RNA sequence: AGCUUGACUGUGGUGUAUCGGACCACAGUGGCCUUGACGGGUAACGGAGAAUCAGGGUUCGAUUCCGGAGAGGGAGCCUGAGAGACGGCUACCACUACCAAGGUGGGCAGCAGGCACGCAAAUUGCCCCAUGCAAAGACAGUCUGUGAGGCAGCGACGAACAGUAGCAACCCCGUCGGCCUUGCCGAUGGGGCUUGGAAUGGACGCUAUCCAAAGACAGCCGUGAGUAUCAACCGGAGGGCAAGUCUGGUGCCAGCAGCUGCGGUAAUUCCAGCUCCGAGGGCGUAUACUAACAUUGCUGCUGUUAAAACACUUGUAGUCUGCCUAC
RNA sequence: AUCCACUGCAGCGAAGGCGUUCUGCAAGUGCACGUCCGUCGAUCAAGAAUGAGAGUUCGGGGAGCAAAGAUGAUCAGACACCG
RNA sequence: AACGAGAAAUCCACAGCCUGUGGGUUCAGGGGGGAGUACUGUCGCAAGGCUGAAACUUAAAGGAAUUGACGGAAUGGCACCA
RNA sequence: GAAAUUGGACGAUGUCCAGCCACUAGAGGAAGCAAAAGUCGUAACAAGGUUGCUGUAGGUGAACCUGCAGCAGGAUCAUU
RNA sequence: GCGCGGAUAGCUCAGUCGGUAGAGCAGGGGAUUGAAAAUCCCCGUGUCCUUGGUUCGAUUCCGAGUCCGCGCACCA
RNA sequence: CACCAUGUUCAA
């Protein structure tokens, strides 16, 4: 911190971020079809001991 | 201004919107009975809540009180003609054992799926929404139609639909022509 | 203790009525000085003119500079200091640009780091600030 | 904390449709008040009702039905059964329109519409078809009127019901059950990819139907969907609180964050990408109020030290007050 | 001016408060009782009477102590503790 | 010194008989500040008493108790890094 | 039977006066609050280095100091 | 109304009278820090009003001369 | 019982 916050720094990070575009967009399920997807992914695809693995389990990264 | 027609809400949003128990149970029954959102569950739950609260306030009375006679006879006749309660369990304590599945299987979707008209419950909902199915003679097209015990034996395909005795739909009409 | 006894209704009611004035919520709701003194004269949103930009140093243990604008309200002339929410967004605001301001989510009090700043900006020049942030719309001229 | 001087009562009149200090003439000195008079305030039109509500209660009710008041502010009237009328008149005030300058006018808090004011609210539409009302008047010959009212347009206020896909074959996956030492085979079953036979709604069409006339709905044995491009979103992912110790950038900066907190070069919280969670044709935000709240406590709070027993007696209003009276 | 020791898990007073001896004046509680009255009571906004010390007012008094002030130390300062 | 009560300290002829909540009555409190402030009223010679807000600000203030640390606190041991 | 005449009432409206309320400008004075790293002290928390605090009075750069009386919420539940 | 003072890096300012240049503030880079804050190093930066003769260069010599402050003063 | 004042911000 040679210089701290000021009015000249508004938008610094949002202007710095390298702007990775978004991917190809295969369309999302809505309504009954999404309820079906969730019911299947949760309650029948079930390893019955750990109970109900959490959905957003991410691979092993720098922190482990 | 002077439009005196009524409207109302059929369901109530639960407190504690992020409880694991209620979320997983609601999703379980939604996937089991082919439901598009949680409000389809909460309206059945509100109907059940009204029925059970009426049953409770009636059971708080004796037998022979005018309220008991009229409203309890009405509740039992309702829960009978809609296949919630059978001839055996036709009492105000058995109407308190009502569960949301007790209405979700009365739901027209589940009935045309159990009658083998459709392969899966989602296929059933698709049929009803695409108006292939009559209840009695009327083409019903709302999958939440609460099929009474009487009109349960008159469910059938519609004569206007290709499934049954109707003309070919778009794709078969084109494939032939 | 309170008077029991079947003819103490007036005492009980008068005591409750004179004692309700110690509930600060009821007190501010019924005391007609907030409609007078508060800049939002009993109102969710107001429109104002951006007078100046302000960098407000965040309270300990935090050390940012919150971007606010001093706004002059069209309906009563009063000057307030609204906060400009989201990254940048203050580059979507120059002087004289008319802006709509709301309260924060606390009904007259400041949230988090902001000292004494208890309003925020919702739309500048008739277009939502979050719309401009996520490039849904563009600022006029 | 005192209020009232036609103020309160009486007698005789007046006036009125009628009782009455309603007004008058003469007499008297009354009338209300800590059970809050008089005054002040309006996040005051009132009620039916609305939202919650175990119970007790809390908050709101401009708004459709009933009552009141008003028609720019006042006031005075005529006509009439009925008006102190305003789509009646008269005058003054405040604004204002036309003018040939002598004169004439105005009244949307009716319906559309415009300017202002604002956070904030629609078409200068069609019609009397229905509901009613009025009149010298059933209908037709021979068009009663009706911005009441109806129907349309705009309308994510707010409600209800549906769709945004379904079934099966190919290829990679899991549980069960066999053969068998584990491994292999079959069976429902689930994800992603290709391929099939179908299905259907939107959208357009109809003078069929609907309609006062149209438009839309319903109907169609009229066409016709594959990236079914006819392509869902709004918020989130440390905790409360469902969901990532993922990857890149940032480096107490930018910013997030209702609260706690995150950010100081390895950010589960910022900016994004991917993934996931929640409600879903909706979701977020702000404001107000309700519940949570037994944090206004009648039910039902607390007062030694958390907020709170008057320094202490007395004492009026107020509140509360021992036992007893027929087989 | 003040009443040491006695002087205390002592007493009294509504509280504040009250301590040498003799004495004037009115009073209170408690106790004792086959005394009298016969509900006349409890708590109390308003109201009223007492209310340490400081403070003020008018007239005296002034020993001791002592705000202010003076003043010597201490201290970096010290119109603070201490004298 | 029991039961009970209490967040506990503690209370104990009460701070018990309280969610198994109601004998009667008065006063006061509603997070912390701003503030016992301003204005006004009233009493006083005055000092001031009584009465008494709001704008605004803030996520803790606070109470009892615990474990450690500290003490120019006490007691008792000790060390030629005293 | 019109204009005109006289005159009682109702009473708009103008002007003045009084009271009250609401909003508002103001030189200057004085407070409150908020904002990482400005100055002077060390008043409090331990016996906080003069135990602390209450009421009042006086003094003082500022915290504060001192007097009188009280309190322990004290650093004493305790000595013919 | 007559008469007196100085403009020096982006700002506050001491300048060898008649040899031509400097500090803090101001930004960056480094050292320090876990990151800062204070600190220490390194790097920026100036026709000194407009001008005339110009001693050798006029910043320092004089006079006109923006901008901004101030004292002197008439009597009976 | 001479005198013995002080310790920048967040973080732990």
């Amino acid at each position: 911190g040679k210089v701290h916050g000021s009015l000249a720094r508004a938008g610094k990070v949002k202007g710095q971020t390298p702007k990775v575009p978004k991917q190809e967009k295969k369309k999302e399920a809505v309504g009954r079809a999404k309820k079906r997807l969730l019911y299947n992914k949760r309650f029948i695809s079930a390893p019955v001991g750990g109970k109900r693995a959490q959905p957003n389990k991410q691979p092993a990264g720098k922190l482990g | 201004v002077r439009k005196y027609r009524n409207f109302s809400k059929v369901y109530s949003t639960p407190r504690r919107p992020f409880d694991k128990e209620r979320l997983d149970k609601e999703l379980k029954l939604c996937g089991e009975y082919g439901l598009r959102c949680k409000k389809e569950v909460w309206r059945v739950g509100a109907v059940l809540t009204k029925m059970r609260s009426a049953a409770r306030q009636l059971l708080t009375l004796e037998e022979g009180h005018l309220r008991r006679q009229i409203e309890g006879a009405a509740l039992l006749r309702r829960c009978q003609k809609y296949g919630l309660l059978d001839e055996s369990k036709l009492k105000l304590d058995y109407v308190l054992s009502l569960t949301v599945p007790d209405f979700l299987e009365r739901r027209l979707q589940t009935i045309v799926f159990k009658l083998g008209l459709a392969k899966s419950i989602h296929h059933a909902r698709v049929l009803i929404a695409q108006r292939h199915i009559r209840v009695g003679k009327q083409i019903c097209t709302s999958p939440s139609f609460l099929v009474r015990m009487d009109s349960e034996k008159h469910i059938d395909f519609a004569p206007q639909s290709p499934l049954g005795g109707g003309p070919p739909g778009r794709v078969k009409r084109k494939k032939l022509a | 203790g309170k008077p029991h006894g079947i003819r103490t209704a007036r005492k009980l009611r008068s005591h409750r009525r004179e004692q309700r004035w110690a509930d600060k919520d009821y007190n501010k709701r019924n005391l007609g000085t907030t409609l007078k003194c508060s800049p939002f004269g009993g109102t969710s949103h107001v429109k104002g003119i951006v007078l100046e930009k302000v960098g407000v140093e965040a309270k300990q243990p935090n050390s940012a500079i919150r971007k606010c604008v001093r706004v002059q309200l069209i309906k009563n002339g009063k000057k307030i200091c609204a906060f400009v929410p989201k990254d940048g967004c203050l580059n979507f605001i120059e002087e004289n640009d008319e802006v709509l301001v709301s309260g924060f989510g606390r009904s007259g009090h400041a949230v988090g780091d902001l000292p004494g700043i208890r309003f925020k900006v919702v739309k500048v020049s008739g277009v939502g600030l979050m719309a401009l942030f996520r490039e849904k719309k563009e600022k006029p001229r």
